[PDB]
């Protein structure tokens, strides 16, 4: 509905940056709103869902399993882990480390899980053949947060974020199970509550991942719809802009209500 | 009593009780259980993606269990940082420290993660230190010039930076 692009369009404004906006029809895969789909935005932590993806993809075709303990130590530990942190002792499965990552953007748990994929290189390699020839991952927790103007180093357009969300969610690129599975862990985001959340009607699905980083760099991807089931991917991205974290949380969770409202 | 914070995080002491730890903290502030077992994992103000934090470990399960792990992040300032890349190349596995702190300034670090693992023997203490540049430090954002120093039993094991120059 042209509403929430008045909304995006105020979003700018507001923030004094761009924003780019998806709203994507999740069995059709058609666009149903957007703005500047085709721009670049640094992904953040939204990029762990296409990690455990990828991760999920692995365990598929039985190279990997999600009950494989992981025994890390203090030299692997980078900021803001507090799950990590908590069992450096004991380790952690790759189930409970890419459940650290999306619900709780456990830093360290998804450089782990990166190095069990075998790095931002191959993370990328699995997007290029899955049909994403612009989503890329080029560095680890926590620089690929830079968000350097200009630099395309692990960014996104929000149009292939969207498409590939939904290849990861409803393809045949993944196993029944493995859809179900990366769905649930977004389901339970446990980090994400200032934004779409906070717009969610009662009733409704909601499965997501946000991300925050340097230079105003803030964003989430979702699969929401009412009556407990998804029925659209919604991507919202911007970076540049120096308002403060609550402003940037409000201008997302403002756009969210609008979409909703015309739903 | 607000959301977590660093004064809350020195008060609380090892040895510590579930409930002293929760009415010094704030329970409203802390949760258990799930991806956090039996400790008790307490939230401050928000901070990029989650928020500055504070995780105490217990000896046990039990509600008489005692603290025997400190962890925080973002909660405590470094009170004059001056760490460099130049001074972090110059720290060693094997000093002390004392050693350490003489290398990378004495107000340069926080304290990480503090466990004895043989509670309420200080044998074994694993600590881990957070130390920023002159603007490494940021308790809402993301930290931007810093590293990580941990430590058995009073002795440097390893090191690692971000970003110092
Ligand atoms: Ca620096």
């Amino acid at each position: 509905h042209p509403e929430t692009l008045v909304k995006v369009k105020d979003a700018e404004d507001q923030l004094g940056a761009r924003v780019g906006y998806i709203e994507l029809d999740l069995n059709s895969g058609k666009i149903l709103e957007s703005f500047r789909p085709e721009e670049r935005f640094p992904m953040m932590s939204t990029f762990k869902v296409l990690l455990c993806g990828a991760v999920l993809s692995r365990i598929d075709a039985g190279q990997e399993q999600l009950g494989r303990r992981i025994h890390y130590s203090q030299n692997d530990l980078v900021a803001a882990s507090p799950v990590t942190e908590k069992h450096l002792t004991d380790g952690m499965t790759v189930r409970e480390l890419c459940s650290a990552a999306i619900t709780m953007s456990d830093n360290t748990a998804a450089n782990l899980l990166l190095t069990t994929i075998g790095g931002p290189k191959e993370l990328t390699a699995f997007l290029h053949n899955m049909g994403d020839h612009v989503t890329r991952l080029d560095r680890w927790e926590p620089e690929l947060n830079e968000a350097i103007p200009n630099d395309e180093r692990d960014t996104t357009m929000p149009a292939a974020m969207a498409t590939t969300l939904r290849k990861l969610l409803t393809g045949e690129l993944l196993t029944l199970a493995s859809r179900q599975q990366l769905i649930d862990w977004m389901e339970a985001d446990k980090v994400a509550g200032p934004l779409l959340r906070s717009a969610l009607p009662a009733g409704w699905f909601i499965a997501d991942k946000s991300g925050a980083g340097e230079r105003g760099s803030r964003g989430i991807i979702a699969a929401l719809g009412p009556d407990g089931k998804p029925s659209r991917i919604v991507v919202i991205y911007t970076t540049g802009s120096q308002a403060t974290m609550d402003e940037r949380n409000r201008q997302i969770a403002e756009i969210g209500a609008s979409l909703i409202k015309h739903w | 009593a607000g959301v977590m914070t660093g004064a809350k995080f020195t008060q609380i002491q090892f040895g510590m009780t579930r409930q002293q730890v929760l009415d010094i903290a704030g329970a409203e502030n802390c949760e258990t259980g799930g991806s956090f077992g039996d400790s008790i994992h307490c939230r401050g103000h928000a901070a990029g993606d989650y928020y500055a934090y504070a995780t105490f470990g217990f000896t046990s399960a039990a509600a008489d269990a005692k603290v025997d792990s400190k962890s925080q992040e973002a909660l405590l300032a470094p009170s004059a940082p001056t760490l460099t890349l130049a001074k972090f190349n110059q720290v060693t596995v094997g000093m002390t420290r004392a050693q350490v702190l003489a290398t990378v300034g004495q107000g340069s670090c926080t304290t990480w993660s503090e466990y004895y693992p043989a509670y309420p023997s200080t044998a074994g203490v694993t600590l881990s230190l957070s130390c920023f540049d002159v603007d490494g430090y940021s308790s809402t954002g993301a930290a931007r010039g810093s590293a990580h120093l941990w430590f058995t039993d009073g002795v440097l094991q390893g090191k690692r930076q971000w970003d110092l120059v």
